[PDB]
C-alpha cells in the first residue's frame, strides 16, 4: 500500500533479522539516487545495521546460482553475453557502492562481477565496473585500511582482488 | 638435362610434375642433389621470392618440417635438443632452442614416464644455463659484454665474477652463493677446491675495511661474521652432523694470503676472536 | 604501444599474470579454476596477437625472442599452453625464421659472419 511513514516503527516490534531482510527487499526497488541517499539517512535516524544487511542482499544474490565451476573439457559454448541474471548480479553491487567505508565489500563484490566479464571476454564491460569504484578505488581501499589504524598488510583477498583487477587493466 | 633445367629457372612445379609421372625419380632427384653440392639444388643461386619461391617450395623439400606439416612433436623435441646441444655461437639462442624442445616434448605424447625423464635431463641443462644467466651486470659493463650476443659461463667464472674487485655492492648473498657454487665443479683435487675457499673467504675481508675507533678494534667483519651465521642451517635439529663442521675454512694457512695483502696488521686481532666464538658455535 | 602493452601482461609481476600471491586466506575453487581457465585462454591468444603485430611489421627477430618468454620459468608461460597451441606457435616462429633467412640473417637474426 505504499505507507513509508509506518514500516519503520511496526519492523522495530520485529526481530533485526527480518527488518534487515524487509528493508533490502524495499530498497531493491529505488532506482533514483536521491531517493536511495535519503532513506540510507532515514534507515540511520531509525536504526539497522546497513553494512551486515547490504552485505547479506549481495551474498542472497550470489547464491542464488548452483552454477558449478566446470573446468573447460565439459562447459558447453555458453553464451558469451551477458543475461538477465548476470545484470542482477552486476547491479547488486551498488548496493555496497552506495557507502565510501563499505569499500571493502565494493572492492569483492566488483572482482566477483568482474571474474563472470572477463570470462565472458566482456572487457569493456569489466572495465566499466573497474572504473565504477572510481581510478582512485585502489587508493582508497588503502587509505580505508589505514584509517583503521591497523598496522598490518591488507587482507589477502582485497590484496588478491586489487593484483587480479590490474591483471584484467593490462590485458584490456 | 631436364632436373638441371628444371633447377635453373624459377620451376619446381616442372620438378613435381617430374617426380609425379615418373618411376622412381624422387630417389634420383635427392641423389642428383646431393652430388650437386652447390651446383643445383640452391636457393642462393634461384631468385627465390618470387616465381623462384615457388621453385623453392619443392626444392626445400626432413623431420624437422615434419612437425610442422604432421605434428610430430616428439621428433621436433629430439633434434631442437640436438641443435641446442650443438650450440655455441650465441648463448640466446641456446636458451631459445631448449626453451623450444622443452614446449615441444610438454605438447607431445609422451608416457608419464618418458616425459619425466626427458624434463629431468633438460632440468639439469637449465642448471647449467641459468649460472651463464645470473651473470652480474657490473661485471657484463665493465667487460663491456653484449647483453645477448654473447657466450655463457661456469662455476669457476661465477665464482670469480661473484667476488670481483667490480663486485661493489657485494654483501652475504653473493659470498654465500659463491660458496654455493663449490659443488658443480668437476675434478676438485685438480682445479683447486681449498684455494678458492681461501680466495673468497679472503676478499670477504678486505671487502670488510678493519679499522679501528679511539684506539678500539673496529669489526668490519659483519660480512664474515653474516657468513658463518648463514651457513648452519639448524641442522642439530635436521638430524645432520652440525657440530663440528665447520673445518672447511682454514687458519694458519689463511694468516699466509693475509701477508699477500699487507692486511695481517690490521684484522688479525678479530680474526682469531671471532674465530674463538665460532668454536663455541 | 601493442608490444608494450602485450609485454605487460606476459611479462606481469610477481608469478605471473591472474595469480594470487597471498595464500593466506580461504581458497574459493570457483574463483581458481576460473583463474586457471582464463590464463590457458588469455596467454597462449595474447602470445599470438604480439607474434602476428612483430611479423606483419617485420620484427622477425623480436618474433623469435617469444620463445625466450614462453619458455622463461619466471612466468612459466609453457604450462597454460595446449599441445596444439604450442605446435602452432612453433609454426609462427619458423614462417619468422625463414623471413630473416630471406633477408640474409642467420635463422636467429644475426648476421650471417661471411
Amino acid at each position: 500500500e505504499k505507507q513509508i511513514e509506518l514500516i519503520a516503527f511496526y519492523v522495530s516490534h520485529l526481530p533485526q533479522e527480518l527488518a534487515i531482510s524487509q528493508y533490502a527487499v524495499f530498497l531493491e526497488n529505488i532506482t533514483d539516487p536521491d531517493q536511495r541517499q535519503r532513506c540510507l539517512e532515514l534507515a540511520k535516524e531509525a536504526g539497522l545495521d546497513v553494512a551486515s544487511i547490504t552485505k547479506t542482499v549481495v551474498e542472497n544474490t550470489r547464491k542464488k546460482d548452483a552454477g558449478e565451476f566446470a573446468h573447460h573439457d565439459f562447459a558447453p559454448a555458453l553464451d558469451s553475453g551477458t543475461s538477465e541474471e548476470d545484470r542482477a548480479k552486476i547491479d547488486v553491487i551498488d548496493w555496497l557502492v552506495f557507502d565510501p567505508a563499505q569499500r571493502a565489500e565494493a572492492l569483492k563484490q566488483s572482482n566477483a562481477i568482474m571474474r563472470k566479464f572477463l570470462a565472458s571476454k566482456k572487457h569493456e564491460a569489466a572495465k566499466e565496473v573497474f572504473a565504477k569504484i572510481p581510478q582512485d578505488s585502489i587508493a582508497e581501499i588503502y587509505s580505508q585500511w589505514e584509517e583503521q589504524a591497523m598496522d598490518s598488510a591488507l587482507p589477502a583477498e582485497d590484496d588478491n582482488a586489487i593484483r587480479e583487477h590490474l591483471c584484467i587493466r593490462a590485458y584490456l | 638435362l631436364v632436373q638441371i633445367c628444371e633447377m635453373t629457372d624459377n620451376q619446381s612445379r616442372l620438378q613435381r610434375y617430374m617426380t609425379l609421372f615418373a618411376e622412381q625419380n624422387f630417389s634420383d632427384f635427392l641423389f642428383r642433389w646431393y652430388l650437386e653440392k652447390g651446383k643445383r639444388g640452391k636457393l642462393l643461386s634461384q631468385p627465390a621470392s618470387q616465381h623462384g619461391q615457388l621453385a623453392a617450395f619443392l626444392q626445400a623439400h626432413l623431420s624437422w618440417l615434419h612437425e610442422l606439416n604432421s605434428q610430430e612433436f616428439e621428433k621436433a623435441h629430439r633434434t631442437l635438443q640436438t641443435l641446442a646441444n650443438m650450440e655455441t655461437r650465441y648463448f640466446c639462442k641456446k636458451k631459445t632452442l631448449l626453451g623450444l624442445s622443452k614446449l615441444a616434448a610438454l605438447a607431445s605424447d609422451f608416457q608419464e614416464d618418458v616425459l619425466q625423464e626427458k624434463v629431468e635431463e633438460i632440468a639439469e641443462q637449465e642448471h647449467f644455463l641459468l649460472h651463464q644467466e645470473t651473470l652480474p651486470k657490473k661485471l657484463l659493463e665493465e667487460k663491456q659484454l653484449d647483453l645477448n650476443a654473447m657466450p655463457v659461463l661456469a662455476p669457476f667464472q661465477l665464482i670469480q665474477l661473484y667476488v670481483c674487485e667490480e663486485n661493489k655492492r657485494a654483501n652475504e648473498n653473493d659470498f654465500m652463493k659463491a660458496l654455493d657454487l663449490l659443488e658443480y665443479i668437476g675434478d676438485d683435487s685438480e682445479v683447486d677446491v681449498e684455494e678458492l675457499k681461501l680466495e673468497i673467504l679472503c676478499k670477504a675481508i678486505k671487502r670488510d675495511e678493519w679499522s679501528a675507533t679511539d684506539g678500539k678494534d673496529d669489526p668490519i667483519e659483519a660480512t664474515k661474521d653474516s657468513i658463518f651465521v648463514k651457513v648452519l642451517q639448524n641442522l642439530l635439529n635436521k638430524g645432520i652432523e652440525l657440530k663440528g663442521y665447520l673445518p672447511k675454512a682454514e687458519t694458519l694457512l689463511q694468516s699466509e694470503e693475509l701477508n699477500s695483502l699487507k692486511t695481517n696488521s690490521y684484522f688479525e686481532f678479530s680474526l682469531k676472536a671471532n674465530y674463538e666464538c665460532y668454536m663455541k658455535m | 604501444d601493442v608490444k608494450e602493452k602485450i609485454y605487460n601482461v606476459l611479462l606481469f609481476v610477481d608469478g605471473g599474470w591472474m595469480v594470487d600471491v597471498r595464500e593466506d586466506t580461504e581458497e574459493d575453487p570457483e574463483r581458481s579454476h576460473q583463474m586457471v581457465l582464463l590464463r590457458r585462454l588469455c596467454l597462449p591468444m595474447m602470445c599470438f596477437l604480439l607474434h602476428t603485430v612483430l611479423h606483419n611489421t617485420k620484427q622477425y627477430k623480436d618474433c623469435l625472442r617469444l620463445a625466450d618468454i614462453v619458455s622463461s620459468e619466471n612466468q612459466k608461460l609453457y604450462t597454460v599452453f595446449s599441445k596444439t597451441e604450442m605446435r602452432n606457435l612453433l609454426q609462427k616462429l619458423r614462417e619468422s625464421s625463414l623471413m630473416l633467412l630471406d633477408l640474409q640473417l642467420d635463422p636467429l637474426g644475426y648476421e650471417i659472419q661471411s
